RNA sequence: UAUAAUGGGUCAGCGACUUAUAUUCAGUAGCGAGGUUAACCGUAUAGGGGAGCCGUAGAGAAAUCGAGUCUUAAUAGGGCG
RNA sequence: GAACCCACUGUCGUUGAAAAGCCAGGGGAUGACUUGUGGAUAGGGGUGAAAGGCUAAUCAAGCCUGGUGAUAGCUGGUUCUCCCCGAAAGCUAUUUAGGUAGCGCCUCGGACGAAUACCAUAGGGGGUAGAGCACUGUUUCGGCACCGAUGCAAACUCCGAAUACCUAUGAGUACUAUCCGGGAGACAGACUGCGGGUGCUAACGUCCGUAGUCAAGAG
RNA sequence: AUAGCACUCUGCAAACACGAAAGUGGACGUAUAGGGUGUGAUGCCUGCCCGGUGCUGGAAGGUUAAUUGAUGGGGUUAGCGUAAGCGAAGCUCUUGAUCGAAGCCCCAGUAAACGGCGCCUAAGGUAGCGAAAUUCCUUGUCGGG
RNA sequence: GAUGCAGUGUACCCGCGGCUAGACGGAAAGACCCCGUGAACCUUUACUGCAGCUUGACACUGAACUUUGAUUGAGGUUCUAACUCUGUCCCGUGAUCCGGGACGAGGACCGUGUCUGGUGGGUAGUUUGACUGGGGCGGUCUCCUCCUAAAGAGUAACGGAGGAGUACGAAGGUGCGCUCAGCGUGGUCGGAAAUCACGCGUAGAGUAUAAAGGCAAAAGCGCGCUUAACUGCGAGACCCACAAGUCGAGCAGGUACGAAAGUAGGUCUUAGUGAUCCGGUGGUUCUGUAUGGAAGGGCCAUCGCUCAACGGAUAAAAG
């Protein structure tokens, strides 16, 4: 049968030229006491760890 | 019984990570110490938690100066 | 114990800042000036 | 697969981003050297269909600067790039 | 593990990594900026059938633009190409 | 107290004559008695003077068939030949501890080439061995909290190596180092020497660091 | 198990049990009878506690489910105005005023109901018995054999 | 814990009757003990659901005469036509069922359908952590400091010894200025020990908090003005399996202090904490299913309950 892709890892991983992009976690509630410089740099996307990469292919075949 | 100690704390990889007559560009850090334990001199910069820096390429020295006998670390261009 | 609470922009933008203060030890408001990137321009900023 | 041993996945301790556009699944993009696979020098969304470089459910395209063309063509009802429109009047195409 | 740890009284015959589909990589062959049909028709491994799929362009959540694009007041700086 | 109905003691038998018996004793024997024939109650149900007893040699949920090739991180097994290379029993996380995942260690292919290693020379930080009382604590003897002498310390230091580690230049000898990808296994270790915690300076004891051997290696 | 004893339910289309219902047993019976529960011939007898749980009766004092829907807020639509940027019906999305029984809270009785019987509580063992199917120290101390 | 290994002693080959000291003898994949994120049955003030019981709203459900409360719904007294009878009589019918007719006793009650609150081990499905010199009981589970730790980093034990789940609009920034603590002499009710003057030696003082490393340009102490406890970034480095964590020159804009060079992206530093999903709030030249709106969604900022078994089985759970 077709492989099935992973919906959940879906929602979290698009796809690049040469990999895979996302965003980073510890950005939802406790904010406040959080220096400025670590919501600046952590706002935004990151790219995903080769360690990673392998499992996340695994889990989006078609992407 | 049961004994009340058997807590410590994570490892934090204190020291010196560059030494004498090696070569360092501007930004690269020094030493990394709890305490003023090495002294900033020419081109090296200090920072919060007493963390030194270069601040323009050369090579790194070590010396020996003042009054206290206060060890400084300092970079020649 | 202390509270959290918010300092808003007085130029109407929305902006706002949040901060920590004691009730005891601060019965009334906080008034205090800040940088309001909206409009590039330190203004005053209320407690909410 | 994606299985860890019971600490919490890769894929669930990230945040959900984005939402999905509609309209970018009908949408196209169409490279200017495939234009030489179009009959005739006029160039618009049912020719290209014809051509098959566009897919038929498709309800719009664009046309970008990749490759090269040696002919005449006269492009209507579909988007160009500056870099496309300059080649297209370049080979002696024109636009509408 | 000679172990006083397990299994076999002996012989003959039977007894365990398969099948279908999808995908990734490697070898080999055709064609090559192109490659290739599915169902189906066809006194039928031929021939016909171009719907569709992959490649040929990225950036951005997106509108959108496009060898550039996102961020920003910034033709600064930085990320992805 | 016979028949009949029972089953309190002992011997024998335990691949028995018998998948519950024989022999010698024993209890009831006009009653809530014993018994033939036919019938009623069907499984989370029936019946039970009540033992979780009985319900076709089967009962803390009968039997047959079907779901069905249930699941099993567990145990066992896995069949012809030759050549090359060749591990690990660690770290991190886990309702995790005899499972699994990432990294570390093995093999194969591709891109590269000394960018790698041994040794010599040059530069560089240290707070251990030892030693010491100048801080902290503790110890003994004498003279006015103090002075002189004397001794001790993983959590004391006025001092302080040999080794180990980082960088730079170089001869000689060695296909080394680096990147990308295909395939794994493994995450129960053991003894010995050295520096140590624990134990009794006990254990073929237990827990770390470091080297050799076994594991997987005969003579 | 047993005769005997006691508590409690049942006024007949009885209580209770079986069943999905129709219906059936109870019973072709009728409180001197039928069901449930505990004790267990007979003699002497059967102490205190209603604090807790349970059952029975009363109270109407607080709490509110469905139902019901007074208000408040929002979306869309009309019409004047070079120019303000305004905002009506209708349709529609939300909010939850009031009303609205029990249960619960409260008072009292009940122990041959469960249960309890050491300065403090609801009250701290009456008759009787006792190294006793109940005693760890225990081969408790004394008399008989 | 040896018929089979080493040394050494003894012993010609083979039956029959008897015996059970050994062959860790045969018999049943140990029932005792532990484990598996196995099973079954039982209990309950473990979790969750249902039957049963109980409360009220609407429908079956009607008529007449009347009372009282905050137009309205709450009652009282009668009636019969819906409806009840496991009551009598007649017929089908030679029938203790059933149906129809007549009467009698009740009656808008009782009971039934939908909805709804309470109760509910009667019944059903499940749950009830790990480490551990066996298991249980006890103790512990996350972060910070010192020793073990063998002079770089790192390094275990139910090894030794202590802290943390905060505080501060000043206890932050800047300009300027000042040094502690201890002893020796004199003085009021003030002396072992209060405040004041001089002199001696010397950091033993202090640093919001546990300890370590530090602290004279004092990082210790005081005054004036202020909000850089800013926005957009960020060359280059440390640390790490990932998720994460940490330092930072330098550029642009708006500031505070200073005559000026200049300093300031919180506090001497190292603990003071929680991923993801769902939900709330402010902004938004994003999207918004025929079209214009709106609802909803996305992006930026932010908030709350819980996950201390502190990488957090389903935010619901014992024997």
């Amino acid at each position: 049968a077709k492989l099935k892709t992973r919906r959940g890892a879906a929602k979290r991983f698009k796809a690049t030229a040469n990999g895979f992009k996302r965003k980073q976690a510890f950005k939802r509630h406790i904010l406040t006491k959080k220096s400025a410089k670590r919501i600046r740099q952590l706002r935004g996307c990151v790219m995903v760890h080769v360690s990673d990469v392998a499992s996340v292919r695994r889990m989006c075949p078609y992407i | 019984g049961s004994t009340k100690n058997g807590r410590d704390s994570n490892p934090k990889m204190l020291g010196v990570k560059v030494y004498g007559g090696q070569t360092v560009t501007a930004g690269n850090i020094i030493v990394r110490q709890r305490g003023t334990e090495f002294h900033a001199g020419a081109n090296v910069g200090m920072g919060r938690d007493h963390t030194l820096f270069a601040t323009a390429d050369g090579v790194v020295k070590f010396e020996v100066k003042g009054q206290f006998g206060r060890r400084y670390v300092k970079v020649e261009t | 114990m202390r509270d959290k609470i918010r300092l808003v922009s007085s130029a109407g933008t929305g902006y706002f800042y949040t901060t920590t203060k004691n009730k005891r030890t601060m019965p009334e408001k906080m008034e205090i000036k800040k940088f309001d990137p909206k409009i590039r321009q330190h203004v005053i900023f209320k407690e909410a | 697969p994606g299985f860890e041993g019971g600490q919490t996945a890769i894929y669930r301790r990230l945040p959900k981003f984005g939402f999905t556009s509609q309209i970018a699944l009908k949408t196209a993009e169409v490279r200017l050297s495939e234009l030489s696979k179009v009959e005739g020098d006029i160039v618009s969304l049912e020719t290209l269909k014809a051509a098959n470089v566009v897919r038929r459910d498709q309800i719009r395209a664009r046309i970008v600067l990749s490759g090269e063309i040696t002919r005449a063509f006269t492009v209507q009802g579909v988007a160009l790039t500056k870099g496309a429109k300059a080649a297209i009047e370049a080979a002696g195409g024109k636009v509408e």
